[PDB]
């Protein structure tokens, strides 16, 4: 290591800190993964009021 | 259709197969911990046998 | 990366048992398994001379 | 009392059954509860880092600009942090003993402004007090209200006002560290987040202007309510231009397998952007029916009108027709006489009116309980919403103004408004003092960003 | 030490299932590897993944090796004048 | 009474009242959603009383 | 924290007289099956174990706070010092809700 | 909830066991009725103590 | 070689262990008769009660 | 109580205590014996009350 | 109380009692008959409990 700020190094450990439990909990080949979202396209439309 | 059928459970439960959720309960001794409920006992052997 | 915890004896390896499945990490001095080179043949020199 | 016994009625309530239970219940394909069905995610982690410096230097009246590193995969949280100078009043004021200071409403929200994220060397976003201000005040949640008027100021030790060392209360304002978090298109969502480890080509900066601290100080007259600017020589210990500031930001780590397999591809991401409409000068001593044209550009979701009180410019994140003035217990009163300047207000596109002359009440409360997560608790904050729900990122309903010629938005005055322009006021009134107002205007539109070739980008420019 | 093609082709089809690149990775130098870590795992347990046999754990390290190896040899083909130049990301 | 006032609009409803009184008692998990959940028809039950 | 249990009660002859009033009070009980709807526990199918829960109560010495007026030392409590004596023995009560399914 | 063991008092543990017969179970609370307070004159503190 | 002849065995052992039961509060003045119900597990060997 | 102070630790243990108190009954021959002796299980036993 | 001082003895008994207490309740229709009545057994019915 090179200490005064490790962040990364940091990071790098928790991803190798990988246990069976984990591998049950996380991972997959049908494992989704979030920081990407589906988009689904929806009907045109618009409102307003009306008396 | 007619009136609910009378008490004294011939309306605890429905005709129809998708809900009829038997009225039988089940007990609350759970398996492990079963209870002696029922012994047997012998005939006392009299005191003056030796007679 | 290794099922066990805590490092057994340096000198004398752990003895290989197979874990179970179901229910109802260093490299030893290897002084067991029959060491034929070292300390067994030892005991062969001695009683053929 | 304790004669609790019911074991059986269950089989009774299930006996009930009828058409209408078979129509809704049952069924071999529906689906029941106490069954949660299990699907596994991705395995990352997360953690705060500190944003490196690049240029600037943080003071008061100056911009900075920070860079973000470029050492994990996705850069998806920002905030700001800042430690607030000691202020001590003495008594040589200029005022004398008839002088307090005390920090102006909503501390954060201010000292700030034009704050921009630029990729590379293009601008592509930027806000400022007026967005913050009512994107905190409609899509607020509840029970984090406390925490962030704890974050921001408000605090009621740093709005309090304190008077001269002389005076009984000689109180001096507690140097406390503050924290302002950036609301960006990736700390809109999760699902948003800078891919940095696939986008090498830009740099991403984020360029922050501090207010003077000046106007940031309020002095104002305990008894007849006035304001005048501070000066070094009001206060103990002079005016420190430059303060101690940071900007840290939350990157997360994912496995190599996913970033193997989403390595080398084009993705489209939707973004929310906001336009602000230059303010104009409102007079209602003149003319009582304003009206503004609106330009802008893409598909627009929201519109936040309000009208906010500008007599003087240490005073700030007003929008009533009275300033506030001190009061009994050392403590901001607000005058009896303030109520909202606006009392209607109506659209035309191009001759033809969308939305009639709707009562003030209508747009302060209800399209935000229709169309918010929360409504207002200040005077002011007017919205209309093209869109069922603002806070979702999910696209609803909106209108480009790209296509739609440039329409018109119109307001009326009110007589508190037009009586309070002139002064005569008396002493703690508030409009004591001739008022003036300005016009602001703020839109949320709809964007695209598409990333090609380790580069993000515009496809529609 | 027998070399075990097998092992390696599967390796393959699982990464060719979801993405995969994996430009040196030839079977030779590889397959002896995978049987002599293969011989490692045999006689020696209590380091066997839970719930899969020495086979499918060993697998399941090629899985491993070979994500991590594909994930670092990743690289940026550089375009003609430049890619965040507005010229691209418009119209044209 | 602090049963019906407390105990069930904290576990089945959005809210809890501020107010002394407004007890109620809901069939459904969730009375706020719209869609529809466990629940007993009165149309094929007897007249039922509250005491 | 009703604004009247943590309000504090002077003695009899003291201006502040006022009895501190006794009302049942419930907390629920933080459990993986409580937590949500879909993780119940399977009675049904859990016939062999048995679930059993228990609770440790505290001495009535720590739940009441004795304060001075003035200075504001603490002491604990005496059973001479309330009137009637602490009361050891209490009225507590468990309750649990439970579903039911069709065949 | 079936008591089984010792008796609710403070200071004391005890022990329920969770009824069976139900094919769910999800949800459980404890209520307790709190004792009656009164502060008596002859106080350790005097005058100046409070309860 | 006794260890690597008996290591890959199943091997059974028998132990003790304890259960302790709660603590009941007992006042004489009331009175002097106590009943405490017991909730044992396995095979009790011995009862050990003391005040 | 004479009888467990005295009695069963002259005939069903090792050492007879030397304070008072320590009352104990024994259900195997030997208290200190690793090997089982004579005993219950509670599990398979209903409730138990000791006065 | 009255109940089952007067109304139980009246029906289910061949006397009714001339002094204050006795108060008894019978699953049997007739107490003093020694022929087998209405009767239900306790060591297969789980803990119950009069208050």
């Amino acid at each position: 290591t090179c200490t005064t700020g490790a962040g990364v190094t940091s990071g790098f450990i928790d991803l190798a800190t990988y246990d069976n439990l984990d591998r049950a909990l996380y991972g997959g080949k049908d494992a989704t993964t979030y920081f990407i979202k589906e988009h689904y396209p929806v009907g045109w439309f618009t409102k307003l009021p009306t008396m | 259709p007619p009136p609910p059928a009378p008490s004294g459970m011939q309306n605890a439960y429905s005709t129809h197969p998708d809900a009829y959720r038997t009225p039988l309960l089940a007990d609350s001794h759970a398996l492990s911990r079963m209870p002696v409920v029922q012994v047997h006992g012998p005939q006392v052997a009299p005191k003056n046998s030796h007679f | 990366y290794s099922r066990n915890r805590g490092y057994g004896d340096p000198i004398r390896g752990d003895l290989p048992i197979v874990p179970d499945d179901g229910g109802w990490g260093a490299l030893s001095m290897i002084g067991g398994d029959a060491s034929d080179c070292g300390s067994t043949a030892v005991q062969q020199l001695i009683k053929k001379y | 009392c304790t004669t609790g016994a019911g074991v059986t009625s269950g089989f009774i309530d299930l006996a009930t059954y009828d058409n209408l239970d078979r129509a809704l219940y049952g069924g071999k394909d529906a689906t029941t509860y106490f069954i949660k069905e299990h699907y596994p995610v991705g395995w990352f982690t997360k953690l705060p880092t500190m944003a490196t410096r690049v240029s600037g230097n943080p003071a008061f009246g100056q911009e900075f600009s920070v860079g973000v590193p470029r050492s994990g995969d996705y850069v998806l949280n920002a905030w700001l942090t800042l430690k607030t100078p000691e202020i001590k009043l003495l008594e040589t004021n200029r005022l004398g003993a008839n002088g307090t200071v005390r920090w102006t409403k909503n501390l954060m929200h201010n000292a700030v402004e034009h704050a921009s994220l630029t990729f590379n060397d293009i601008c592509a976003q930027q806000f400022n007090t007026a967005y913050l201000d009512a994107w905190t005040q409609f899509n607020m949640c509840e029970g984090k209200r406390i925490g962030y008027d704890n974050m921001i100021g408000n605090t009621s030790d740093m709005t309090n006002p304190t008077p001269a060392q002389g005076q009984d209360g000689a109180r001096t304002l507690p140097s406390k560290n503050l924290v302002l978090p950036l609301p960006f298109f990736f700390s809109r969502d999760c699902g948003l987040a800078l891919p940095t480890v696939v986008l090498p080509y830009n740099e991403i900066r984020i360029n922050i202007k501090l207010r003077s601290l000046q106007e940031l100080l309020v002095f104002q007259n305990k008894d007849t309510g006035n304001v005048i600017p501070i000066s070094a020589t009001d206060i103990a210990g002079g005016l420190a231009d430059t303060v101690e500031a940071y900007v840290y930001m939350t990157v997360g780590l994912v496995s190599n397998v996913e970033r193997c397999a989403m390595a080398g591809t084009v993705r489209d991401m939707v973004v929310e952007q906001m336009q602000a409409a230059p303010t104009h000068i409102v007079n209602p001593q003149n003319t009582n029916n304003v009206h503004v044209d609106m330009r802008f550009s893409h598909a627009v979701k929201a519109l936040f009108f309000m009208v906010q009180n500008v007599t003087y410019k240490s005073v700030g994140s007003n929008y009533t027709c009275v300033t506030p003035v001190n009061g009994p217990g050392n403590t901001v009163m607000e005058p009896a006489m303030s109520v909202d300047p606006i009392k209607s207000a109506s659209l035309t596109y191009e001759n033809t009116t969308r939305l009639a002359n709707m009562g003030v009440e209508y747009y302060s409360l209800v399209q935000p309980w229709y169309f918010s997560a929360s409504i207002p608790v200040y005077t002011g904050y007017h919205m209309y919403s093209y869109a069922l729900n603002v806070g979702s990122v999910h696209p609803s309903g909106s209108t480009n103004y790209g296509r739609l010629t440039n329409a018109s938005i119109t307001v009326t005055m009110s007589p508190e408004s037009v009586v309070a322009a002139a002064g005569g006021g008396n002493n703690n009134s508030g409009y004591n003092e001739p008022q003036r107002f300005a016009l602001v205007v703020i839109a949320v539109n709809h964007n695209v960003i598409r990333i090609m070739n380790g580069s993000m980008g515009f496809p529609i420019l | 030490c027998a070399p075990r093609p097998d092992l390696v082709r599967a390796a393959m089809s699982a990464m060719v299932r979801e993405t995969g690149c994996t430009p040196n990775v030839n079977i030779r130098e590889m397959a002896i590897s995978a049987g002599v870590m293969l011989t490692k795992i045999r006689a020696n347990p209590g380091m066997l993944r839970y719930g899969m046999t020495a086979t499918q754990t060993v697998i399941y390290n090629l899985k491993e090796l070979f994500a991590a190896h594909a994930a670092r040899g990743v690289v940026f083909k550089t375009p003609a004048i430049h890619p965040a130049h507005p010229s691209q990301w418009k119209g044209f």
